[PDB]
DNA sequence: AAAAAAAAAAAAAAAAAAAAATTTTTTTTTTTTTTTTTTTTTTT
DNA sequence: AAAAAAAAAAAAAAAAAAAAAAATTTTTTTTTTTTTTTTTTTTT
């Protein structure tokens, strides 16, 4: 079910190519992938007033939907940091886009992030609660059959927030012969995964009223970007988790806020 | 550590006859018919 | 059930079509194998898993 | 002119295919409670 | 200044909520193959 072109996706690919696109311009962003690339990070850093001055309609509808915008910037992304170097942005599978700048209603705190804010990115502060033991999660896991001599690739898609299905979730272990098949950890690939939890300053928060804390799911590229207790500005897309599978629901939705950058807020 | 599942293994038969001796004694039976006169 | 000796003339002798001794079945979701069952030989059928 | 071969139409039977389908129990998690140790604080 | 008493902290154990986990063939339909019967067309 390969889409031949969409629109949407089209115009909005282009709209932010032309925004990394800065050679007439003073070269900031130019600068920054330059940057990037030397130093082997692979997250580069947008201001939202940036983008709202050169099109504010773009920050509007990214700041009121993020995750499949945000596909369309990072693509854009790996095509300009393949224009510069292709050998480089061969290197990673993907490359990402941080947030940075005024985001003016888009900032609220954690007694604050109400159910209007679903996949829009939300600016909080807060104080870090708890810090989980940043551990792998596999994402393209290779495995041998030493009977057939034989090599295969499961593939896994970072379905964190969409539907997911047992048939993503297959783990192989035997062939078609009902052989063997022994993983090869090395040659899979994996992404660190941490679980934090932010809280309303106490210094912020209502003085007589319990602590209200949000939790964040921190993938690759912010492992140990916040401990317990730091001070921690986090910018990200709140969002709904899917129940496992089960012929009843409740309506209830834990929800979660897949930070797209932290920064500390101590500043 | 759990991410396989090696098959079982098993070995060979160390120590109303049972229908495995009864499939011994058809191999005996075709092994050793002699039909041919001394 | 037991082994008889009977003696007959033919009259209507059917097309030889291909009947499974040993099969093999998949797994619609998780795209797994049962290999080589045994199918009871006769007209005999089998329900499957 | 009578016989018969062919045609279309109607019916029976066997093989394959179609369709129908929530409830009970277990386990993690959260939250308090209680014991006992440790620590701190007040007294002579 | 050190002893006694009290308060708080740390750690183990228990009770309920709510999200997960597991079990789980048989009867009806209907297409296709085969046969059968009445008729028309054709041949002896
Ligand atoms: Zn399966």
């Amino acid at each position: 079910t390969v889409v031949l072109d969409d629109v949407e996706l089209r115009e909005a690919q282009r709209d932010y190519l032309d925004f990394l696109d800065d050679e007439e311009d003073q070269g900031i962003y130019q600068s920054k992938v330059r940057e990037l690339i030397s130093d082997n990070q692979y997250r580069l850093i947008v201001n939202v007033n940036d983008l709202r001055r050169k099109n504010e309609k773009r920050a509007n509808r990214l700041l009121n939907n993020a995750f499949e915008e945000l596909v369309a910037f990072q693509r854009a992304l790996k095509d300009f940091v393949a224009s510069i170097d292709a050998t480089y942005a061969k290197q990673y599978e993907e490359f990402y886009v941080g947030l940075e700048g005024s985001f003016g209603s888009k900032h609220v705190s954690p007694r604050t992030l109400t159910s209007c804010f679903l996949s829009c990115v939300v600016c909080v502060e807060g104080i870090v609660t708890k810090c989980s033991l940043v551990r792998p999660k596999v994402v393209r896991s290779v495995h041998y059959c030493p009977a057939t001599k034989k090599t295969i690739e499961r593939r896994y898609s970072d379905l964190t927030t969409l539907v997911a299905f047992p048939s993503s979730s297959v783990y192989p272990t035997k062939d078609e012969e009902n052989n063997p098949l022994e993983t090869e950890y090395g040659l899979s690939v994996y992404k660190d995964h941490q679980t934090i939890t932010i809280q309303e300053m106490p210094e912020k928060a209502p003085a007589g009223q319990l602590p209200r804390s949000v939790d964040v799911i921190l993938d690759d590229d912010l492992v140990d970007k916040a401990k317990p207790g730091d001070r921690v500005q986090v910018v990200g897309t709140y969002r709904c988790l899917p129940g496992k599978k089960g012929g009843y629901t409740s309506g209830t939705f834990r929800t979660v806020l897949i930070a797209c950058n932290v920064k500390q807020m101590s500043k | 550590s759990g991410f396989d599942d090696p098959g079982i293994f098993y070995s060979d038969s160390f120590g109303q006859a049972r229908k495995s001796q009864l499939q011994r004694r058809f191999k005996e039976f075709l092994r050793q018919y002699r039909v041919g006169t001394d | 059930s037991h082994l008889v000796k009977i003696p007959g003339i033919i009259i209507a002798a059917s097309a030889v079509r291909a009947k499974a001794t040993r099969i093999s079945i998949q797994c619609r979701s998780c795209r797994n194998t049962l290999t080589n069952i045994a199918m009871r030989p006769g007209l005999e059928g089998y329900a499957l898993p």
